[PDB]
Protein backbone atom coordinates (compact mmCIF):
# COMPACT_ATOMS: atom_id res chain seq x y z
CA UNK A 1 0.00 0.00 0.00
CA UNK A 2 0.82 3.64 0.38
CA UNK A 3 1.87 3.48 3.97
CA UNK A 4 4.62 1.13 2.80
CA UNK A 5 6.20 2.74 -0.21
CA UNK A 6 6.19 5.70 1.57
CA UNK A 7 8.28 4.24 4.62
CA UNK A 8 10.84 2.30 1.53
CA UNK A 9 10.80 6.04 0.08
CA UNK A 10 11.76 7.55 3.28
CA UNK A 11 14.25 4.63 4.11
CA UNK A 12 15.89 5.82 0.71
CA UNK A 13 15.95 9.09 2.00
CA UNK A 14 17.43 8.28 4.85
CA UNK A 15 20.41 6.81 2.69
CA UNK A 16 22.28 8.88 0.67
CA UNK A 17 22.11 11.69 3.01
CA UNK A 18 19.03 13.44 1.61
CA UNK A 19 17.38 15.52 4.59
CA UNK A 20 15.63 18.30 2.41
CA UNK A 21 12.20 17.61 0.51
CA UNK A 22 9.44 18.96 -1.52
CA UNK A 23 6.19 17.04 -2.35
CA UNK A 24 4.58 17.82 -5.71
CA UNK A 25 0.84 16.05 -6.19
CA UNK A 26 -1.71 15.96 -8.68
CA UNK A 27 -5.35 16.33 -7.89
CA UNK A 28 -5.53 12.83 -7.80
CA UNK A 29 -7.42 12.08 -4.79
CA UNK A 30 -5.70 8.63 -3.63
CA UNK A 31 -2.93 11.34 -2.37
CA UNK A 32 -4.44 12.45 0.39
CA UNK A 33 -3.61 10.05 2.79
CA UNK A 34 0.05 9.90 1.15
CA UNK A 35 0.41 13.68 2.51
CA UNK A 36 -1.48 12.93 5.44
CA UNK A 37 1.42 10.12 6.00
CA UNK A 38 4.17 12.34 5.05
CA UNK A 39 3.48 15.53 7.41
CA UNK A 40 2.96 12.79 10.58
CA UNK A 41 6.56 11.36 9.70
CA UNK A 42 7.65 14.86 9.46
CA UNK A 43 6.07 15.25 12.98
CA UNK A 44 8.36 12.33 14.22
CA UNK A 45 11.37 13.74 15.37
CA UNK A 46 12.33 11.21 18.30
CA UNK A 47 13.92 8.65 15.97
CA UNK A 48 15.48 9.28 12.32
CA UNK A 49 17.21 12.25 10.89
CA UNK B 1 0.02 3.58 44.67
CA UNK B 2 0.00 3.87 48.66
CA UNK B 3 -0.32 7.70 49.96
CA UNK B 4 2.81 9.19 51.38
CA UNK B 5 3.52 12.88 52.40
CA UNK B 6 5.95 15.09 50.20
CA UNK B 7 6.43 18.67 51.09
CA UNK B 8 8.83 21.30 50.27
CA UNK B 9 9.88 24.20 48.35
CA UNK B 10 7.34 23.46 45.18
CA UNK B 11 4.31 22.35 47.31
CA UNK B 12 4.65 25.49 49.14
CA UNK B 13 4.75 27.33 45.70
CA UNK B 14 1.75 25.45 44.70
CA UNK B 15 -0.28 26.39 48.00
CA UNK B 16 0.66 30.11 47.24
CA UNK B 17 -0.15 29.82 43.29
CA UNK B 18 -3.75 27.64 44.70
CA UNK B 19 -4.13 30.33 47.25
CA UNK B 20 -4.09 33.03 44.50
CA UNK B 21 -6.19 31.42 41.71
CA UNK B 22 -8.25 29.11 43.73
CA UNK B 23 -6.40 25.78 42.97
CA UNK B 24 -7.21 22.53 44.17
CA UNK B 25 -4.04 19.97 44.94
CA UNK B 26 -3.83 17.01 44.10
CA UNK B 27 0.02 16.09 44.15
CA UNK B 28 0.84 12.39 42.72
CA UNK B 29 4.14 11.09 42.35
CA UNK B 30 5.55 9.94 38.38
CA UNK B 31 5.39 6.39 38.20
CA UNK B 32 8.60 6.25 36.50
CA UNK B 33 10.39 8.38 38.83
CA UNK B 34 12.19 10.34 36.22
CA UNK B 35 12.12 13.70 34.71
CA UNK B 36 11.10 12.35 31.35
CA UNK B 37 12.41 12.89 27.70
CA UNK B 38 12.31 11.90 23.77
CA UNK B 39 13.42 8.42 23.56
CA UNK B 40 13.45 4.74 21.44
CA UNK B 41 11.40 1.98 22.50
CA UNK B 42 10.04 -0.84 20.59
CA UNK B 43 7.86 -0.75 17.74
CA UNK B 44 10.23 2.77 16.99
CA UNK B 45 7.55 4.66 15.08
CA UNK B 46 5.51 7.19 17.08
CA UNK B 47 7.04 10.31 18.70
CA UNK B 48 6.39 9.88 22.78
CA UNK B 49 7.41 11.08 26.14
CA UNK B 50 8.05 9.23 29.20
C1 LIG C 1 -6.81 34.68 35.04
O1 LIG C 1 -6.48 35.96 34.48
C2 LIG C 1 -7.62 36.72 34.03
C3 LIG C 1 -7.08 37.98 33.40
O2 LIG C 1 -6.38 38.78 34.34
C4 LIG C 1 -8.55 36.99 35.21
O3 LIG C 1 -9.71 37.68 34.74
C5 LIG C 1 -8.96 35.68 35.88
O4 LIG C 1 -9.73 35.95 37.04
C6 LIG C 1 -7.72 34.87 36.26
N1 LIG C 1 -8.10 33.59 36.83
C7 LIG C 1 -8.36 33.42 38.14
C8 LIG C 1 -8.74 32.04 38.55
O5 LIG C 1 -8.28 34.35 38.94
C1 LIG D 1 -12.76 31.30 44.84
O1 LIG D 1 -14.04 30.67 44.97
C2 LIG D 1 -14.92 31.32 45.89
C3 LIG D 1 -16.18 30.47 45.96
O2 LIG D 1 -16.29 29.62 44.83
C4 LIG D 1 -15.19 32.75 45.44
O3 LIG D 1 -16.01 33.40 46.41
C5 LIG D 1 -13.88 33.50 45.28
O4 LIG D 1 -14.12 34.80 44.74
C6 LIG D 1 -12.94 32.74 44.35
N1 LIG D 1 -11.66 33.42 44.24
C7 LIG D 1 -11.29 34.11 43.16
C8 LIG D 1 -9.93 34.75 43.23
O5 LIG D 1 -12.01 34.23 42.18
Amino acid sequence: SIQQQATVMLKIMQDYDWHVFSLVTTIFPGYREFISFVKTTVDNSFVGW
Amino acid sequence: TVPQCCYGFCIDLLIKLARTMNFTYEVHLVADGKFGTQERVNNSNKKEWN
